[PDB]
């Protein structure tokens, strides 16, 4: 192949303002739509059955260039692609005069090229504060899977292949691809990542749409019926639920998103048992079920977000819990404001709380009614051995 | 049909750098130098023509780490002979021990000789590249802000949900608390407000409008309430100003030297 | 007002993409020119 | 508003550009496709 | 290489009337720009990717004899150095045919072997009586890191490293430098030295100059308002602690700086 | 004093003469190097 004569530097990118915490800083190589670095050695020179393993090896190259988003000699970037919008769409057009099997092999191993770049955008995009640390945690785990599976699988199966294996081919690719399962992980992150996004788009254009039991109770409270922008909590670990309740049977589907519930969760359960057992409000970016204002030092009014509840807040016992809850929390903040301490020591009752180190396992039988009724126990001895004794 | 696939490619990429020089020359560009093959220009690494789009794409994913690494280095150069407070001191020596570390890293895996690829390159140094730019997007305004502005930003992410942004901030926080807490140890055990640089919530105060220009009815020290960091209770606060300002009293007016000691 | 900077990066990259487009096409006009001399003979 | 407009209008004209440029390809593989057989 | 034919004596110096008490009693070896003993085998000749390596450990020959002070065959003393006159200036010239990158490394590297020898010299020079005890505990202190610290590092791990170490190399020469604090430390006594050496130029230059407590007592004592050429005892401790409150935050360094106010 | 103005000049013409003998091998490489290839 000839050689073309481009001006290509690599540079850091002057306006960072409109980039996220991870958003890459380098600037885009130069395109083969614009500036290509090579006289394209058309493909019907070695479409004889003799050079289709030639032209196989050359297709597999882009191939393991595309399944990074990196775009080969013959399989190159749309042509509505613009990389210096976060925001472009992401598809690939493949040479016209590639052998038809190549070229269909090229096309389902091209989708997970678009996945693998989709997702590294949006874990750039979700590193932001804007997003909570449930997004963002799973945006961890999104970058975490790319790198130490996706990569790691690419890397030292495809690639190493391509450069040892003698007789390799592209359905070995496929096969390989689909071996690892490493494409049912990328399938089940990236129906994550449409289901939020469809959420945002809703969230973003049915803007224009918009109890006695709040009364019953003794309570400064209301609900804070705003419909945010992006989902946040709650929001997500429906989705997260959601997703567990539709991919039910496949086995191994079902326990890779487990454990993206319980490492996603995590922070959030720590969230919920630091406000049941000592009525703390951790919540820097405003995706707890509860909050207060004045963010006179005791004047709070407490407000319930009901778009980050874990629960529908619908039913009777649904209401039932969340009030429990939110006044586990009340009474806890209550005692340790009277007592000026920063924290409840751990004997100031005989009722004794253990931590959250299973989300689901939480929240899938009544083990949320009962680990809330053990905490507003604690917290109704607490504070009734407060307000009779000092 | 012994020829691999790789061997079949070559023939049409032989105008091309191949990839064992490539690697060669990228040992040294990771680090922020220039060489033969990437002339490392001002803040650009000058990628030549004989290295086709993919394979510069490629270059442009790795060497995000030496632009983001010689951007460092540059904050380091020029905050290591400027006259910063403590605080800013202790930031610009965690910068300066990631960028230790990174150096460590990179000079691990190419001596090692177990990098073959340039997409096992990109591969194990894609998180040290991530951390390269957490810490580079940290430091943006780092001449402009003040050393409490920063404790309450890693503050905030101290909660991020990312295992890594929270580590880093985790550990900025902690040297910058730890000298924060050395201002503390200053002024409640010698009343000192020696080299603050205004990110105290304790500033003397010398400022007089001819009462008390000698200081007779003063002790000219202010206390702003809008500085005290959050994690400081008010009170604590008041008692913190409270002692600092008895000591300086009792060995100044009082003269109550040796029990001051 | 940093959007000037992807105005500059498509004006200049719609200029390399006329210039490759106008090579394309003197490309075109010497293989029409060759064909004019050879095809009608 | 008058940015993102000349944005829309050079995104449209690279678009245009580039859908011009394979139709250009694909008569130029047309026009080498009859020359070949004539200078072989 | 191949030799070349210059005559090398090594004596002591005839006339040791102006030179200090530690001041080097040895003339020097010959300089590489008047009398080169070998033939420099250009390095545009392993300039080939495949012999990048044999070029990278010849630099890093000339780069551990440079550390000491001592001109390499591709890296060499500039032209206004003159060896005899112990105030001459020290910089070093690289090859212009090196490579670039050995280039940037070997500038790098000939920082520490500039301040090296600006150091050594300075002890040198500041052993003499007439600079006092407190600079003379600092010359001791100086001499003192070179020999035990940097020399140690220098030898028992540069050296070793290119006489038994594989995959050794002028960025891992560098790393080694960084890591064992040995720059760092060095940078330290070196801005000790130069602020020393503003003081000396400052009182050298400023002859433009000129409490009643001892009248209000009984006092038959007067002040010496005397500007010495060369700063003595609390005006170098003021330096001292200067440095240690222009390096707080940085632990390490005030621990060193500490230490070695301490010892002074 | 003397010894001292002939020491300051014999220094300046020492740098002169290296500086000098520096930009003459640079002329004296270009030769052999076009050399080397007149006489392959």
């Amino acid at each position: 192949m000839e050689i073309k004569e481009v001006d290509d530097r690599a540079e850091l990118l002057r306006y960072t303002n409109n980039i996220p915490l991870l958003g890459k800083l380098v600037n885009h190589q130069p395109l083969w739509s614009t500036n290509p670095k090579l006289k394209s050695f058309s493909l019907e020179k070695i479409s004889a059955p003799d050079q289709r393993r030639v032209q196989e090896a050359l297709v597999v190259k882009d191939l393991l260039n595309v399944l990074i988003g990196l775009e080969g000699t013959y399989i190159r970037y749309f042509n509505d692609y613009e990389p210096s919008d976060p925001e472009t769409p992401i598809e690939f057009k493949i040479a016209k005069k590639m052998d038809p099997s190549f070229k269909t092999f090229s096309r389902r191993i091209v989708r997970y090229g678009k996945q693998y770049m989709i997702l590294t955008r949006a874990y750039e995009k979700w590193s932001d504060t804007s997003f909570g640390m449930v997004l963002q945690r799973f945006a961890y785990e999104i970058r975490r899977f790319l790198e130490d599976v996706y990569l790691k699988t690419l890397v030292e199966r495809l690639e190493r292949d391509f450069n040892k294996v003698p007789n390799f081919s592209i359905r070995e690719l496929e096969q390989i691809i689909n071996e690892t399962e490493v494409n049912k992980q990328m399938e089940l992150l990236y129906n994550i990542y449409e289901e939020i996004f469809r959420e945002i788009e809703e969230r973003r254009t049915n803007q224009s749409s918009q109890n006695e039991s709040s009364l019953h109770l003794r309570l400064m409270v209301a609900f804070d019926t705003t419909v945010y922008p992006v989902p946040k909590g709650g929001a997500i670990l429906k989705i997260f639920q959601q997703k567990i309740l539709e991919n039910l049977g496949d086995r191994s589907s079902v326990m890779f998103l487990k454990k993206l519930l319980n490492n996603i969760s995590q922070d959030y359960c720590t969230m919920l048992y630091e406000w049941l057992t000592q009525g703390i409000l951790n919540d820097p970016y405003q995706e707890f079920m509860t909050y207060d204002d004045l963010e006179r030092a005791w004047d709070t009014q407490y407000f319930i977000r009901k778009d980050v509840l874990l629960r529908d807040c619908d039913s009777e016992e649904d209401k039932n819990l969340l009030f429990k809850m939110l006044r586990t929390g009340i009474l806890l903040k209550v005692v340790r404001a009277s007592l000026q301490i920063p924290t409840i020591p751990s004997n100031s009752s005989d009722i004794t709380i253990q931590e959250i180190n299973d989300f689901a396992d939480l929240m899938e039988g009544s083990n949320l009614e009962l680990y809330v009724d053990k905490c507003y126990s604690r917290a109704n001895e607490i504070f009734l051995k407060l307000f009779f004794q000092g | 049909s012994s020829v691999t696939l790789r061997q079949l490619s070559n023939p049409y990429y032989v105008n091309t750098i191949p990839e064992e020089d490539i690697l060669k020359y990228v040992s040294y560009t990771l680090l922020a130098t220039t060489s033969a093959l990437f002339p490392f220009d001002h803040e650009q690494i000058q990628i030549p023509s004989k290295i086709p789009n993919f394979e510069s794409g490629l270059l442009h994913l790795i060497f995000e780490a030496g632009l983001l690494y010689q951007s460092l280095g540059y904050k380091v150069e020029k905050f290591r002979m400027l006259n910063i407070s403590p605080m800013k001191k202790a930031l610009i020596i965690e910068i300066s021990e990631e960028l230790q570390n990174y150096t460590a890293f990179v000079n691990n895996l190419v001596s090692s000789g177990t990098v073959v690829s340039l997409k096992s390159l990109y591969r194990e140094i894609y998180e040290n590249i991530i951390r390269l730019r957490i810490y580079c997007r940290f430091t943006e305004h780092l001449e402009e802000l003040s050393g409490d502005t920063f404790l309450i930003e890693l503050n905030i992410f101290k909660s991020h949900g990312d295992l890594t942004i929270r580590k880093i901030a985790t550990n900025l926080f902690n040297s910058m608390i730890s000298l924060y807490y050395e201002y503390l140890m200053n002024w409640l055990t010698k009343g000192l407000l020696r080299a603050t640089y205004g990110e105290f919530f304790i500033a003397e105060n010398t400022d007089t409008n001819g009462t008390d220009d000698d200081f007779i009815y003063h002790i000219p020290i202010e206390f702003n309430q809008e500085r005290v960091p959050a994690f400081i209770p008010k009170e604590l606060a008041y008692k913190i100003f409270m002692i600092g300002k008895s000591y300086i009293f009792l060995e100044k007016y009082c003269k109550e030297v040796q029990w001051t000691n | 007002k940093s959007l000037k900077h992807e105005i500059k990066e498509l004006r200049k990259e719609k200029n390399d993409t006329l210039n490759n487009y106008d090579t394309l096409e003197e490309e075109t006009d010497d293989l029409k020119n060759r064909l004019q001399a050879l095809e009608k003979e």
